[PDB]
């Protein structure tokens, strides 16, 4: 996981928010393998 | 009425060459860009941070026929069956055509001022993680200029090698893939974008290759050859541009390059040779046989119009100031303007029909490390 972090692998994510008005919650349909 | 030579040591190429100061303007890795740290859930992550677009760059997935632009594999799909792009969501934020981005932001006045690449970048960079964010972490994007499509990237990773870290074996479908950044025909219309790319990248960043030109170093009144370069065989401009990109500033662990690296190259289109170097250029040499390229630059676009008037404009500009103080500019297309004590030499490879006055007192020179230094005789005056 130190290699993973070092090469640019990111955190487990699902929900996001756009900061450009109008704000809206966008969620990833299926969890990333 | 007197005429004399100025002792002021400047450089007429300053405003023109600013976009080629990759360390100042991009300020991060090129081949592999992972210049910004981000803390998410008390864990540290690396994200691309470059302020310039990287033209023609894509990610090659080893022993896979899936393009990196395909969404990442999700749940019921195997890692190796997907790409790097953002997966399907409740709102279709990625991939997004230009027409879709234009519809989405039709009421946003400020966003109507953005160019296609800046619009794709701003769109992708607007998405913050929900709930406890506190993070500066954003996803990078890839804008396809041919398909006019914006792709948000789920993965910020650009290179993965080493049998213990990845499996190139296509018969091992469950494990992690091997990948590397590269430039090739299939990626030529692509624009790799970190969250930090300048909206005014067209004025501040490289794009087009400079025809009838080679990068050089300004040495007291003339643009001189870079002494320490690495020569490589390159069949064409695309090859030279691929070589310089491969050798360019890398943030990949062996880790922040800050844009330092072998970012620039001179292509000899007659000899079929690529000369790569790691020192920022400060001027151009007008040579009909060369193309000046960078690791950020488009793999194919060429601007053949050398700025011929740069020297004459500056001489004439200064003369608009009886004491005449001529600037330390020893090259021009108006041979008489230089006021050379001997006959100026006619540069045959110069499309601008430049003349150079070689017979003048030089106050600077280039040393072993491509550093331009003031001569010892003059160090005290300056």
């Amino acid at each position: 996981s130190q290699h993973a972090t070092d090469i640019g692998m990111g955190p487990a994510t699902s929900c996001y928010t756009s900061t450009i008005p109008p704000p809206k919650q966008v969620c990833i349909q299926q969890a990333v393998k | 009425p007197t005429v004399e030579r100025s002792t002021r040591m400047s450089n007429p190429w300053k405003a023109f060459m600013e976009k080629y100061d990759i360390e100042r303007t991009h300020s991060s890795g090129v081949r592999v860009d992972l210049g910004e740290d981000a803390e998410v859930e008390n864990a540290k992550y690396r994200i691309p941070a470059g302020r310039c677009p990287v033209f023609g760059k894509g990610i090659v997935i080893e022993n896979s026929d899936v393009s990196f632009l395909r969404p990442v594999a999700t749940g019921d799909e195997k890692l190796k069956d997907g790409g790097f792009a953002f997966p399907n969501a409740n709102d279709h934020i990625s991939p997004m055509t230009l027409a879709n981005l234009k519809e989405r932001y039709k009421d946003n006045v400020e966003m109507m001022k953005l160019n296609d690449i800046a619009l794709c970048r701003t769109h992708a960079a607007s998405f913050v993680m929900a709930g406890d964010q506190n993070s500066n972490y954003r996803h990078p994007a890839v804008y396809d200029e041919k398909e006019k499509t914006c792709h948000m990237l789920y993965l910020s990773a650009q290179e993965n090698m080493g049998p213990r870290y990845c499996s190139p074996d296509a018969q091992n479908r469950d494990a992690v893939f091997c990948f590397k950044p590269d430039k090739d025909e299939s990626f030529e219309n692509l624009v790799y974008l970190s969250k930090n790319v300048r909206n005014d990248w067209d004025k501040k960043c490289p794009r087009k290759n400079l025809g009838n030109a080679k990068f050089g170093l300004w040495v007291d009144g003339n643009c001189e050859e870079i002494p320490y370069v690495k020569e490589v065989e390159a069949e064409d401009l695309r090859e030279c541009n691929r070589i310089v990109f491969g050798a360019s500033a890398s943030d990949q662990p062996t880790f922040k390059s800050k844009g330092r690296g072998f970012n620039w190259a001179n292509f000899d289109s007659v000899k079929k040779k690529c000369y790569i170097f790691n020192t920022k250029p400060t001027c151009l040499i007008n040579d009909k046989n060369f193309i000046a390229t960078t690791a950020l630059s488009h793999p194919q676009e060429v601007d053949l119009e050398f700025p011929c008037s740069i020297y004459k404009d500056e001489i004439e500009r200064e003369i608009k100031k009886e004491r005449i103080v001529l600037p330390r500019i020893f090259i021009s297309n108006d041979k008489e303007s230089i006021k050379c004590p001997c006959e100026p030499e006619r540069i045959s490879q110069s499309t601008c029909n430049f003349y150079v006055c070689n017979c003048v007192e030089k106050r600077a020179e280039i040393k072993e490390n491509n550093q331009v230094v003031i001569k010892e005789e003059f160090r005290d005056y300056y």
